[PDB]
RNA sequence: GAGACUCAAAUAUAUUAAAUAGAUAUCUUCAGGAUUAUGGUGCUGAAGCUUAUGUAUAUGUAAGUGGAGCCGUACCUGUUGGUUUGUCCCAUUAUAAGGACACUAGCUUCUUAAAUGGACAAAUUGCGUCUAGCAAUAAUGAGAUUGAGCAAUAACAGGUCUGUGAUGCCCUUAGAUGUCCUGGGCUGCACGCGCGCUACAAUGAAAGUAUCAACGUGUAUUUCCUAGACCGAGAGGUCCGGGUAAACCGCUGAACCACUUUCAUGCUUGGGAUUGUGAACUGAAACUGUUCACGAUGAACUUGGAAUUCCCAGUAAGUGUGAGUCAUUAACUCGCAUUGAUUACGUCCCUGCCCUUUGUACACACC
């Protein structure tokens, strides 16, 4: 009588293929929502972000340049519909798909600039866990923007086109290539 | 005419008012009127009526062009809260 | 002769308006009058918003004023003496008395 | 500057050709139908409708901002 | 289940409809220039979707019987926001006085609706009965969509 | 269906017909964008089309209600100029016209030393509007 | 080959900028060695983290 | 009654899931209770949690209850 | 979060530790209680706060003397 | 001083009430539907529609058209009136009230404010001199709860004589620098700056449609908030009604927002400058402009260098509203709700400031 779906979607068997990835790509492995709408108090704790799932990270990220910010609503029915988009391509579970699509981009190192006495050169720091997921989702909706906006293209579409592209990753896309150069910073430096 | 009817009235225990004291010292003042015999005076006089704290600031240039300022306290007092 | 009046009063302070309503009130309950006591009214925050500046010039604080005002209604069913004496007294701080006919 | 203002009007000869392009444009929705030189936004949204007649266009979404439909499957 | 539209008040389904079966009985006397009217101080242009006068006719009609009496300063307030005063500033400005309330006064020719004491419109004699009518026929209309549904699978 | 008509000329205006017709119309002086709602729905034209669509038929028709609108129930306060002053008509001004009449009513102005006139003359704003900070490129 | 590596302990912070966490990981493919790897941004215990290199290890200039 | 379109729908998620949990106190048993409880406080969406977060007062020197205007410069 | 609790709260804790601690248990309700009845804390989240750095004082005393 | 304190924002109506706001149940009232069930008329011709006439578009009648439903009720959903110990028989003009009955035919979950109780970092466990504390967890409405107000000693040639008929001195004062009446500037633009507002789009604009508020505020010797009726595209004109307000405007059912179209990145349907025009409103009087709509004309702007402001939670950002000033005048300012993040939960690196440590020939104090 209890659990299931998404907006018509099984949650069940949506497998999170990285570890390291695993929990902080929260899916929902006892979570059955219905919706990425959520009273979402997320931001009080530092690792209260890590239960939220990554459906509803996806949303929240959307809405960001001023006149577009905190249309929550927009940003479901988006997120929705990049879902089903997702399905209709690669096919399979779109929620599988949207999971994949964070994992590859995720960055391996990056560079702090560290004073150096007059010739500032940076040091090398290898990248922690709880930036890799949401960076992810954020450049592939940087991506997702960038794509969109001069283009004849849906949101929905080139987000769908952005996470299947991340998903198999042909790369292409715009978060790969700006992660790739902070990790080539980051392979100089020591 | 009778709409409006004023009382005079004792103000309770005298010496406590600050407005009472206030005044006392314009009329000092004006008829002139030493200094540590007046502050600490005031000061004095309301401490004796039981007075937890009490403060009298003069803030005033006396006889020198520039305008000087002393607190002058004898107190518990608080200045702050509610 | 029944006459059926409401008196209303308005008046600032918390304390004291309580007990000059409970007075009323008790003494009405008292002499089986039979009431229907105390309405108490929500307190109108009249707001007044200034520049703590007499003269502008200072990294802009501001000194808002507040004042509320309290009503609270108690209905009598009696004549001749019985309203007189009960609005009355309970007189002195600070309370205005208005008393309709119905 | 890069100029780009398409054609309004059915034009028979581009809609033939719609059809026929259609399937594998998996994605096919009336920008991609756009994309492929001839955009229309909106009347390729009734081209669109006109395929919803049967045959082609699996109905997954109706949006307004996302109209996203499919080539009729494997 | 039987029935249930909703009973006063719109919602989606209802006043595209209700619209729609206006049109159908065509005797609403739409003010001659209304292909021309903003509808609006507020927005910039006049509807692209021409047939804006039917919706609003219906919208209204089922926005009064709610409120009891939802005349023409009522009307301007609900409807119609959000107003490009050019230069400054981004604001709320009221609606187009005229443009809704002229649509009240088809529906009193359309007989619609009943004069109302201590208000101008009380649509409880003929006003609702025409109103909650469609209305339960529309919510068959959607059952008898999913009745044919039913046998598709597809 | 179709094709063709693209760069149409009405009232010695070019016209880019790409573009859809009250939106086309911008580019004549006097026919910007909201009498398309008067002009092409009262002309009968198709709403939902292209400038560079309909026949030459519409055209004239639309030409006819833009230059007449009293005589198609277009209200006198929805003309470009009501009471004129001069022969205090009611009139539509078109194109060429309104650049014309622009400068005659400038030239009233001028001619009698008025504050209105003058500020034209040497220019910036005959509607007052601050120049402490803006007025300038 | 990348090998994964799990936070064991979170020791500091080490940074002009204050930005950087360092850590310890015991890696996850054959524990037995435990080398210090220097963290990004913000870490907590059993946090897992891929290692692109296995060994080489940064550390610290105050 | 209140506040806005999200807000009220929101709260009527509250009030039915709280409300059902009543009825099973007086009428039925705390097994039906317990249940309900455990299911509703672990997805959460503050089911059976009055929502303490509420609209911080607005402070001089800003059009926001942090945020200042201006330019002090440095 | 951040603090510990000012001279006037944690004064009025010792001092009534030393005369009544025969009577102060680990539970907060009772002390709460108790530190109304044998003193006059003229608001209530003064008397708690009062009353709760004796909880805290009590709790360590156990764990063998303070 | 900080604090503690107080106020506001969070939890129990358990406690006090109630002209509001409401669970919901009763009674009463009006409306629709047949999903289901039942009764009534009906192929012996039902509903519906049209026309004429009479009477006041409605109704009746006559005729035509029509071809199987139509009506009532249980039921369900919605509306209205009484129902916070009610109703009836009686009183009173209408409650209480008296007697009878429901013997609870509406209580307070919810508004408002009287009063209590509620958080103490309580329990435990890591950490720590195993101290003061800190971290985590569970319970919770809130985990030292979130935000203000309040504020010392002492310092500044900070700002203010244009709040003040508080004020020194001087000036002015029958020719006013007082003040008034009339008219003009503050509102002038080669040009530097600062706050903003509005944009550059397509997470969008255009257009229908879904539709959800709160804080404050409102005419007494007045001309305010104005519901509702008419005309007007709109400003407004025009007549009535409510409200000196837990009562009415008003649940300010506001904006962003939801949904469906149109359009397609093109300085474009983005943008809305300027412009000649343009009907009124306020005023005795409206010209570098008092303000405002419609009609029109239809600019830069295609994301802004060095710099630099503000910000850690209902905070930021978007977004409207109300109040003040006010005859007219908001791109202002102050509050308020709404939709609601991305990200630190670190540190003194830059900046600013205190404290120790030092030297000092400074001490009207490095102006």
């Amino acid at each position: 009588p209890e659990i299931k779906l998404f907006g018509r979607w099984s949650c069940d068997d949506v497998t999170v293929n990285d570890i390291s990835l695993q929990d902080y790509i929260s899916v929902k492995e006892k979570f059955a929502r219905y919706l990425p709408h959520s009273a979402g108090r997320y931001a009080a704790k530092r690792f209260r972000k890590a239960q939220c799932p990554i459906v509803e990270r996806l949303t929240c990220s959307l809405m960001m340049k001023g006149r577009n910010n905190g249309k929550k609503l927009m940003a479901c029915r988006i997120v929705k519909h990049s879902f089903e988009i997702i399905h209709l391509l690669t096919g399979e579970n779109p929620l599988q798909i949207l999971v994949s699509a964070i994992i590859n981009s995720g960055p391996r190192e990056d560079s702090t600039r560290i004073g150096r006495a007059g010739t500032v050169r940076r040091q090398a720091v290898d990248v922690s866990p709880l930036r890799r997921v949401n960076q992810a989702i954020w450049l592939l909706c940087t991506g997702a923007r960038e794509a969109a906006f001069r283009n004849i293209k849906t949101i929905a579409e080139c987000l769908a086109d952005e996470l299947i592209n991340a998903a198999k990753g042909s790369s292409n896309s715009y978060a790969i290539k700006k992660k790739d150069e902070l990790e080539r910073v980051a392979k100089s430096n020591r | 005419t009778g709409r409006i009817e004023l009382y005079a009235e004792k103000v309770a225990a005298r010496g406590l008012c600050a407005i009472a004291q206030a005044e006392s010292l314009r009329y000092k003042l004006t008829g002139g009127l030493a200094v540590r015999r007046a502050c600490y005076g005031v000061l004095r006089y309301i401490m004796e009526s039981g007075a937890k704290g009490c403060e009298v600031v003069v803030s005033g240039k006396l006889r020198g062009q520039r305008a000087k300022s002393m607190k002058f306290v004898d107190g518990l007092m608080i200045h702050s809260g509610d | 002769s029944v006459h059926r009046i409401r008196i209303t009063l308005t008046s600032r302070n918390v304390r004291s308006l309580e007990n000059v309503c409970r007075d009323l009130i008790n003494g009405a309950k008292n002499q089986n009058l039979r009431v229907k006591g105390p309405v108490r009214m929500p307190t109108k925050t009249l707001r007044i918003t200034t520049r703590k500046t007499p003269c502008g010039e200072g990294s802009k604080t501001w000194d808002r004023f507040q004042m509320r005002i309290h009503k609270r209604i108690i209905d009598l069913h009696s004549p001749s003496e019985i309203v007189k004496k009960i609005t009355s007294i309970n007189i002195e701080p600070g309370v205005e008395v208005e008393v309709t006919i119905a | 500057r890069d100029k780009l203002n398409n054609q309004v009007l059915f034009d028979k000869a581009t809609y033939e050709k719609l059809y026929k392009e259609v399937p594998a444009y998996k994605l096919i929705t009336p920008s991609v139908v756009s994309e492929r030189l001839k955009i229309r936004g909106s009347l390729a949204k009734r081209a669109l409708i006109e395929l919803r007649e049967k045959g082609l266009i699996k109905q997954v979404v109706q949006h307004h901002s996302q109209v996203i439909y499919t080539r009729a499957t494997k | 289940m039987p029935g249930v539209t909703v009973k006063d008040i719109d919602q989606h389904a209802v006043t595209k409809a209700v619209a729609v079966f206006l049109k159908k009985t065509g005797k609403l006397k739409v003010p001659d220039q209304m292909d021309i009217v903003k509808t609006a101080k507020f927005k910039e242009l006049a509807p692209y979707d021409p047939d804006w006068f039917y919706v609003r006719c219906a919208s209204i009609l089922r926005h009064l019987y709610h409120r009891s009496p939802a005349g023409v300063g009522s009307i301007t307030k609900i409807y119609g926001g959000r107003k490009r005063n050019g230069v400054h500033p981004s604001h709320f400005c009221r609606a187009a006085d005229g443009a809704a309330r002229k649509a009240l006064q088809a529906l009193e020719h359309a007989r619609l609706v009943e004069k109302h004491p201590d208000g101008g419109r009380k649509l409880s004699s003929i006003g609702q009965r025409d109103l909650d009518r469609i209305a339960n026929q529309i919510v068959f209309k959607q059952r008898d969509a999913a009745k044919q549904t039913g046998p598709i699978v597809i | 269906p179709e094709k063709f008509q693209h760069i149409l000329r009405i009232m010695n205006t070019n016209i880019d017909g790409k573009r859809k017709v009250g939106i086309a119309m911008t580019a004549i002086k006097g026919v910007g964008r909201r009498y398309s709602n008067i002009v092409l729905k009262k002309a009968d034209v198709d709403l939902t089309k292209r400038a560079g669509e309909c026949t030459e038929e519409e055209v004239d028709k639309v030409v006819t209600i833009i230059s007449n609108p009293l005589q198609y129930k277009v209200p006198n306060w929805f003309l470009n100029r009501q009471k004129d002053i001069i022969d205090g008509k009611y009139w539509q001004l078109t194109s060429s016209n309104l650049d014309s009449k622009l400068r005659d009513d400038l030239e009233r102005l001028k001619k009698i030393r008025s504050h209105r006139g003058l500020r034209h003359y040497w220019g910036l704003r005959v509607r007052g509007q601050h120049t402490k900070t803006t007025g300038r490129r | 080959p990348v090998v994964w590596a799990r936070v064991m302990k979170v020791l500091g912070r080490t940074g002009s900028q204050g930005q950087c966490t360092q850590v310890k990981v015991e890696f996850l493919g054959e524990q037995n060695r435990q080398i210090i790897r220097n963290v990004k941004g913000p870490v907590r215990e059993g946090d897992i983290l891929t290692l692109l290199e296995s060994e080489r290890e940064a550390r610290r200039l105050r | 009654s209140g506040g806005g379109h999200v807000a009220q729908i929101y709260a009527i998620r509250q009030a039915i899931s709280k409300a059902l949990v009543a009825f099973y106190q007086k009428y039925v048993d705390e097994a039906s209770k317990k249940e309900i409880k455990d299911i509703l406080v672990q997805y959460d969406r503050t089911l059976l949690v009055g929502d303490p977060r509420r609209c911080e007062p607005k402070k001089f020197g800003g059009p926001g209850a942090r945020a200042r205007y201006q330019k002090s410069y440095r | 979060m951040g603090r510990v609790r000012t001279k006037t709260v944690k004064k009025a804790a010792k001092v009534i530790i030393e005369k009544y601690y025969t009577r102060l248990t680990l539970d907060f309700h009772t002390n709460k209680r108790i530190c109304e009845e044998v003193a006059i804390i003229p608001t209530k989240p003064l008397r708690n706060k009062i009353a709760g750095y004796v909880t805290h004082l009590m709790g360590r005393l156990r764990h063998s003397q303070v």
